[PDB]
């Protein structure tokens, strides 16, 4: 077990993170980085080693069967995914913690929302895609719940988001919802209510078919 | 220290494929070998490994009697078999090397190979069109497999704009929404290789 999942820090600040492991061995106990995109880069082994090529300000050490990951102070490279390993002599299976995310703090920022009908184009070809955008906000955190004709919907849509923004560090979200053309055809109103923290009360864009 | 994979392929359900990873740099026969698999948007997950000689070997139940590690120390080169494919082994799998001065641990990774397994054909996207300060983009739809790139204005229009991951629908197709925000023209121009398709799309 990991945690936290998410560590929102500013560069030159401390991260500790934490790894509940099986045992307390110290020698079965590893840390890994990992970018979007690349393979995992071993940070510590045995519990307190630094791999060959890890600079210093990672440490490492345990507590029973807690494993502390310390980064003194964040570097802009080190904004990443962090993983607990353990692996013992038999049986030879290994295990990983399910990560954790050091993220970039930011101020807090209400996302815009825009709501995007079914184009003419797609209702010709047979299905209706109703589109959510949420764009630049932070933090991460954001529900939205569609609605057609006040009818709550559920399982019919599905959502992505993007990584931090390089410029602003915020978040955009999409959440497309999929219903069939002729039950698109028998309703009329379509709205996604957005809820988040920089939003005081929540906020419902809609249109009318 | 090297280590190379490749057989990595989109194939159907019950097909089979083999994936490779050659090492250089250390000598192979000293160390064991692993086989460590990472699902789309998931974590690391352990596969399977191979004893250093490699007569003994070790599976995740997941996907026991199904693949089968091995390798060959002359050639330099470990495998893994994998057999009676199933839509949820799709993942990218990564070979790992066991620490040299520990090797609870995995001190070097190969790049990654990926492994698609769907019950989905080939096919092309159709770009829908998605329409003081305006957003508008274009809806990448229906595809398969993966991936899809997506510009506007060919390269041009890059500020303000916000690509998103593809999500895989129920329909074994994916779809994927590339917006912008504005403040002309514009146009998203999208290529889908797998299938030869290239598509301007003027919003
Ligand atoms: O290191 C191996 C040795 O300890 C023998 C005899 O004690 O036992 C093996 O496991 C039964 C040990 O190898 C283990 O499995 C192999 C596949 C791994 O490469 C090793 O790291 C170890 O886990």
């Amino acid at each position: 077990t990991q945690s936290p999942a998410t560590l929102s820090l500013s560069p030159g600040e401390r991260a500790t993170l934490s790894c509940r492991a099986s045992q307390s061995v110290t020698n079965y106990l590893a840390w890994y980085q990992q970018k979007p995109g690349q393979a995992p880069r071993l940070l510590i082994y045995g519990a307190s080693n630094r791999a060959t090529g890890i600079p210093a300000r990672f440490s490492g050490s345990g507590s029973g069967t807690d494993f502390t990951l310390t980064i003194s102070s964040l570097e802009p490279e080190d904004f990443a995914v962090y993983y607990c390993q353990q692996r013992d002599n038999w049986p030879p299976d290994a295990t990983f913690g399910q990560g954790t995310k050091v993220e970039i703090k930011r101020t807090v920022a209400a996302p815009s929302v825009f709501i995007f009908p079914p184009s003419d184009e797609q209702l010709k070809s047979g299905t209706a895609s109703v589109v959510c955008l949420l764009n630049n906000f932070y933090p991460r955190e954001a529900k939205v719940q569609w609605k057609v004709d006040n009818a709550l919907q559920s399982g019919n849509s599905q959502e992505s988001v993007t990584e931090q923004d390089s410029k602003d560090s915020t978040y955009s979200l999409s959440s497309t919802l999929t219903l069939s053309k002729a039950d698109y055809e028998k309703h009329k109103v379509y709205a996604c209510e957005v809820t988040h923290q920089g939003l005081r009360s929540p906020v419902t864009k809609s249109f009318n078919r | 220290i090297n280590l190379v994979e490749s057989g990595g392929g989109v194939v159907q359900p019950g097909r089979s494929l083999r994936l490779s990873c050659a090492a250089s740099g250390f000598t192979f026969s000293r160390y064991g070998m692993h086989w460590v698999r990472q699902a789309p948007g998931k974590g690391l997950e352990w596969v399977a490994v191979v004893s250093s000689d490699g007569r003994t070997t070790y599976y995740a139940d997941s996907v026991k009697g199904r693949f089968t590690i091995s390798r060959d120390n002359s050639k330099n080169t470990l495998y893994l078999q994998m057999n009676s494919l199933r839509a949820e082994d799709t993942a990218v799998f990564y070979c790992a090397k066991e620490g040299g001065d520990n090797k609870f641990s995995f001190d070097y990774w190969g790049q990654g190979t990926l492994v698609t397994v769907s019950s989905a054909s080939t096919k092309g996207p159709s770009v829908f069109p998605l329409a003081s300060t305006a957003a508008l983009g274009c809806l990448v739809k229906d595809y398969f497999p993966e991936p899809v790139t997506v510009s506007w204005n060919s390269g041009a229009l890059t500020s303000g704009v916000h690509t998103f991951p593809a999500v895989l629908q129920s329909s074994g197709l994916y779809s994927l929404s590339s917006v912008v925000t504005v403040p002309q023209t514009y146009t998203c121009n999208v290529d889908h290789k797998p299938s030869n398709t290239k598509v301007d799309k003027t919003v």
